[PDB]
């Protein structure tokens, strides 16, 4: 059971889901705990367009940066190779970008941040009754009513009306974003099938040499630095380490415990 | 199971001279059927239908036949009874049958309230509870005395039985010419030799039946232990048909040369119980050469 | 489950009712009934036994006691559904509901209305009753349950009693004693066990040389290896040999000694130019 | 549900409820009586001691203790009854109910009606009583339970006096020694389980070489074998070897040796022309 | 036996189905010609589904169009053995639909007659008779004419079960006639057909099995041949080790063994598939 | 117990099932959840629409794209291989469009979304009381009424059987829909009987062969890519990784690293 | 299982993953256990400011305590040898800093640390009720009303909008500070991949020769003595 759960973690697919879960599970806890929806009359666009911005940057930077497959290409720039280094690239782009498009889907979905990020664009000219000719009274009420502000003063159900049609619009806004996402992703799949110099086979051998080449490596380096220590012990104190040193011990002077601090 | 018990369960009829048509026919039909089961699984009744088989010429006289109905009426009648007595100790199927003849003016428990223009319908009445309320005190007087009857009837008939089982067991043993020792020693053979000759007439007929399946395909099939059974009990042949009517029949101690015989099979391994061909599945040789 | 779909639902409606009590219990009746002639084998080899001989030669005697026992063996499912079907009381009071006479209903003074009398008779099996005249609804029902659980309990005793005059007769008039018939019906059970068990293994080792004979392997468990190497099969046996075993067999007896089977009647060898649905034509035919 | 079937329910009428106490614990006392007698095996060849002599040849002094022994140890069943009835107290108060004398009732000033005192009283067990009689109920149910279970107790008191002394008088006027009738109890315990035990075994291979006779061979179980490898049988004992084992035996003694049992008198030697029950006539009238 | 199971696992989960359709999924559109035409939708629709659903998964109809495209008694036993196998899928969701009743009296509420009724006088407008009749199972009709509802909503609710209780005693008999023209029309006894339908069962148990196995191997093979080496487990390694390549079978050999068997025997002894007269044949 | 689950992967027709499975609970959670039936007078069909239809296509591109050898595929259309390719796309195709079709008919059986999409297109002149010589209210009142504006003044029955007349033509489609499909089917897989030059059998085997040494191919490519890293290791640090590499060690300078920097 | 739950245990990230995972978990019981949002009408931002940098910069200690590879650097500081260790510490300094940078954030997007810390420094310009040229009351009340002062005299109007702006302030600079921290952190990653004069793989054959050196000295220094009083105590008693 553990080798078939190792062999869906291969297959990215289980991996995207869970991401995506888990950023599902963390935009619903975040949305539960600290929104509060404040009325700020001067600045309440910019709350919600952080809350809706702002983790999506995270959550990319956070998908990219944490591949070391692209250090090694930032360090290779840093032909044939450029056309490697950018298929290589671009292989964990979409495991890089599946948090943040899930979690702006999912928030736009809610309605809730582009409810309290959009109201003070409302347009009032259709209603008469938000004629407001002071033309100050009309955004502080605008501003004021969506947040906390009920005021059951014959406005309500004007506001209520508003409330939907953001809710609707909000709604559209999403789809679109994940038709074009979509559509994005294929015609990305199109170059990584049109500029891509590797055939049909040659893709899957290459990546499978990277990681085989990089875990083979890494083992023997560790292999390879535990047997030439366990030399330097062995000329230290006498004896190799993990052997019995019944034999001879070397009783060292002070000068010589010096002599492996050069590293 | 729920559903099926409720199939058979007592639904009384309350109508007058039509609940004990009912009440006759939910327990004299159980009980018929319970009588004629005991009678098929009897062993005892097909060898004596062989034994008017074969003789064909009313050879048996009183005196051998009348022992052995005695046999099979009475080891078929225990269940009849044992549901014929639970049906009486019950009481529902004797209150049901006889609510219509209790004597109106007979009752008691009360001042004569009853009525008298339709009595015989009110009364057939009584075991469904549709009774008017101010004849409560009488439906549960009648109900009593019904139901007393009832299990009067199911402890007497009890009590006879346990006679006549007494009655039969002693009679069987003074009338016996045999010790009662030698009765078990004989009721131990009989069921001995039962058990031993269907054990190896399965596995005669399943080894003679392997011979077969052996002669079509060139080989057969067989278990763990159906290989060793082979081995083991290799058949030759099929016994013939006047063999195997040596052994079905009935039979009563005859004894010879001072040692009994047990059975018919022990009567015919000892030789004492062994021209024209019949039911053959070609004419003779002679006109099978035409 | 299928039990809430096949409640039975009685239709108040005069003339109606009845037609719906046979088609809920004549049907499955008969469905059950159609069941027990397919899965008795004793049927095919009857139409086996009519196959091959194709004129009628056979006599009304052997299959009149043929025919008579695909029949009782199959009749048992009906009546242990008649039976039960009887004793419910349900699928009778709603087809003998409007039938019942108004003139001689008892237990309430004579307030039935005589306007529509099958009308509100027919439905009293639905409690669509008008309360004056509910006293009728709890009298007619008890008259008609009774007669339903009657019926039930005499086809109890009529069958009964046909199952032991049956039984009593056949043993009677039969040649053989009752202990030989236990033993041949012990050797019927034990013959058509093995045959049909080596047939399936007969057929796999056979199968398994055509595909050796086409992927020049096969792949077999552990246990069928066993099957392969102990059970070797040397070819198949013909159709007329086939036709040997099958039909309808009467205990003929040879030279003394019982037959107990066509197998048994075809392994004694009593039982076995014009080529028919050949793959190829005559030799000489195949050169021109 | 057995026991709700023999459930006792007092029918509480006048002249009827003892008949119908006497039966529900008189006849299970008389059924427990008769199985206690048929499963002893000290009444059977009793019978047989009267089966063989055919003329009373034997004394009323010997006789006389077997049937004490086995109407003794018969009764026991119908006491541990008729006691558990009796302290029970409902078979009781239901057969002496209508007995009770109106005019002795207490417990209440005298308002009990006398105009049908014994159908009022009769009804008492039923709790089918008036609120302003439930005083005299209560009392009278006191009243009758107490005598039942007076006399329930009173039966203990007697069984365990003549168990008491039955069993000194046992010994007492006994000739042997109570070491010795111990030893004799444990040797008749010990004949029997062994002589039931090898007369199913000397029938079942008696059984089984028959069945060889006529199949060729016999279907054995794996310790079916071994009884027929170590336990040869070669014929079957005559009758009169079977007579001189069944009657009553009372301790003789031979050449000072006791004797415990005719089957161990019988093998000393000390109890073994015209033929009964042949198959076939003398070897004379054969030939003809 | 393993028929039963096939077909006990169909039958059951077909009535499964039609119950969850009928408790999350039926509305009676209560008005004239409109619910007529989605009662009879509910069930001949989902039957006919069913019946071609049936067809595809099996896996004899398509050998037959291959034959028919290369290209009496063979033919029978498939289509008697197809539709036993495909057909019992609508008959079951058919009947269940009838016997419960719902979507019958969904149907024939638009037809029924006014005049027809019973327990008073005829009570229904000239010309909103159709329209109050169509509202009858929907339930929400006034309960004034709850007299006259339970009537309708009865006698179509009879009449279906009856169509149900019939299409079931028509379909046992004609499943009774398929069986005796099956076997009175074969030309081999029906011990051999036994024999020749447990010897189709064990050949595709075996072909299905070695065709398997020998595509690993030949693919392994090819991996040998293309790479040197080959990365196969203890029961490939032995398998290659135990099976030698035949080679590619000739394509007329492939089309010898495809098609449909006319119980064609050479010379006495039977040939039973189209594989065994292939392998008998040379 | 596992095996016999790995034998019914196999088989397509519990995958199928599953797929059927995921996609129902997903549309009823969705619909339970995240639909609210907006009563945007002016623009009500397009939620419907989208609601309706864009889940379909979404599905339908995802198992189109998560299928690798679609990719396959479409470079060797970028004879009988053509026949072969066709046949290969055909059989996919069946997993592809399994599941958006269950969508479109769980989602038109239930009909809520049918009925919040087409409210707007109802016709009124059946109902006299909806007269509305103003041309505006009857609009406003008739994508109002559907969502959540019951408004009991005795035009609730309308309402009723507008609704009604609408699940009644939504239940039509989506049966109208599976019958269609069912029938495509049929004759697409009979093309595949027909068009397709290999046998019954011969296909399957195809099919078995194919997997057989795409499986085994990939494995021997990462197999032989372990078998060349270790050969670097051997020659460069002087010992097999993973082996008993007490024999000696090279010490590498400082170059040697940069030459395990070509690839 | 054990096996696997060691590797992820020599993996970094779910170090820091867990780290955070507490301080959150900690810090939710802890604001509601003794925090109270204490109403000191003169002093109340020193509350504030120590529960807002202190607690944080206490875990920086720890981290640095809680390490011995800083305690080599030191020893050596107090060339080559002098660039290993600007890596050795800013691998250190990754995992050093993590946990208050979790701490600040969680504390300032909570927004009850700042509105009980900077609640003096709220404007009273845009009030016109809040005049009071007294200029004493005002101040009082202003430190008042936030703590638990809820003062229904038609003036919370005012404390929202404070809350409501104070609040907003308080999520725009932990975004900053994460954004911040994000590209302090993408930097310094990139000035070790460029002035470490390792490779890709050199510094990780580096780093695990140094793991692999200090393991393996230790276990034969354990060695190493034991073995000597095995002998010392064949010369003190007699037997081994
Ligand atoms: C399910 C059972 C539960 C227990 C209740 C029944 C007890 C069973 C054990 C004891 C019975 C037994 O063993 O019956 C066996 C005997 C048979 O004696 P026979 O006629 O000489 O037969 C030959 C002797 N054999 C069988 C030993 C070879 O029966 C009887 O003598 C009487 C049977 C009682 C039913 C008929 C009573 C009269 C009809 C009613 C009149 C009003
Ligand atoms: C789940 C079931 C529970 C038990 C319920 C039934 C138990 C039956 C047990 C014995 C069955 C059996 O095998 O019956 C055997 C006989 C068959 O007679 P034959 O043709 O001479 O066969 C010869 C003997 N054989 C079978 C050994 C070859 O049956 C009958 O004579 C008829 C059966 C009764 C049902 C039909 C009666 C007529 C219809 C109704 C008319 C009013
Ligand atoms: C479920 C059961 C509960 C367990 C306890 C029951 C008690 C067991 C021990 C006592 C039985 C016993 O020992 O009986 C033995 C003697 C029999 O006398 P004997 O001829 O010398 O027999 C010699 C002893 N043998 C049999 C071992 C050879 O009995 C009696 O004389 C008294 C029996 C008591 C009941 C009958 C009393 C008279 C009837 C009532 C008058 C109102």
């Amino acid at each position: 059971l553990n080798n078939i759960v190792s062999s869906l973690q291969r297959n990215g697919i289980f991996i995207n889901s869970l991401i995506a879960a888990l950023t599902i599970g963390g935009q619903q806890l975040f949305s539960s705990s600290t929104f509060s929806c404040p009325c700020q009359v001067g600045k309440n666009f910019y709350y919600g367009s952080a809350f809706l911005v702002i983790p999506a940057l995270i959550l990319l930077v956070a998908g990219f940066a944490l591949r070391s497959q692209m250090w090694t290409i930032t360090g290779e720039y840093c032909p044939l190779e450029c056309k490697l280094a950018c298929l290589r690239f671009f292989s964990i782009t979409g495991r890089a970008v599946i948090a943040p498009l899930t979690w702006l889907a999912v928030t736009l979905l809610t309605g809730t941040y582009y409810e309290c990020a959009a109201s003070e664009f409302a347009s009032v000219d259709h209603y008469p009754m938000f004629d407001n000719v002071s033309a100050s009274k009309r955004e502080e009420i605008l501003a004021g009513f969506p947040c906390c502000r009920s005021a059951p003063s014959d406005v309500i159900l004007v506001r209520d009306e508003i409330a939907l049609l953001h809710r609707y619009q909000s709604q559209m806004l999403g789809w679109i974003l994940i038709t074009l996402a979509t559509i994005a992703a294929l015609v990305s799949c199109c170059v990584a099938k049109c500029c891509s110099p590797l055939t049909s086979l040659q893709h899957c051998y290459w990546t499978s040499h990277l990681q085989n080449e990089r875990e083979l490596f890494e083992q023997a380096a560790e292999q390879h630095s535990r047997l030439l220590m366990m030399h330097r012990i062995k000329k230290l104190f006498g004896f190799i380490p993990g052997s019995e040193d019944v034999k001879h011990i070397r009783i060292p002077s002070c000068q010589d415990w010096k002599d492996i601090s050069v590293p | 199971s729920q559903e099926l018990f409720s199939v058979v369960a007592f639904h009384c009829p309350c109508s007058p001279a039509r609940n004990y048509l009912y009440g006759l026919a939910a327990i004299g039909v159980p009980a018929l059927v319970l009588f004629i089961i005991g009678i098929i699984l009897n062993n005892h009744t097909w060898n004596l239908v062989a034994e008017c088989q074969h003789r064909r010429t009313k050879n048996c006289s009183a005196a051998p036949t009348f022992l052995l109905l005695s046999s099979i009426l009475g080891r078929a009648a225990v269940a009849p009874v044992t549901w014929s007595v639970i049906s009486l100790l019950r009481g529902e199927a004797y209150v049901c049958a006889l609510s219509e003849f209790v004597d109106p003016s007979s009752l008691t428990a009360r001042e004569e309230h009853f009525p008298s223009a339709h009595a015989t319908e009110i009364l057939a009445r009584f075991p469904c509870k549709e009774n008017p309320d101010n004849l409560s005190d009488f439906r549960e007087e009648v109900s009593r005395r019904l139901r007393y009857e009832s299990q009067l009837f199911g402890w007497l008939l009890i009590g006879v039985v346990a006679i006549l089982v007494f009655l039969t067991k002693c009679l069987k043993h003074y009338c016996s010419p045999l010790s009662y020792r030698q009765e078990a020693y004989w009721a131990q053979y009989r069921a001995n030799e039962d058990q031993l000759f269907q054990r190896t007439a399965e596995v005669h007929s399943r080894v003679l039946a392997a011979n077969n399946v052996r002669r079509f395909f060139g080989f057969v099939a067989l278990n763990k232990d159906d290989e060793e059974l082979i081995a083991n009990f290799p058949v030759e042949g099929t016994q013939p048909r006047p063999q195997w009517n040596a052994i079905t029949g009935v039979y009563l101690y005859r004894e010879n040369q001072g040692l009994p015989l047990y059975s018919r099979l022990h009567k015919w391994a000892q030789g004492l119980a062994g021209d024209n061909v019949e039911m053959a599945l070609l004419p003779s040789a002679l006109e099978v050469l035409f």
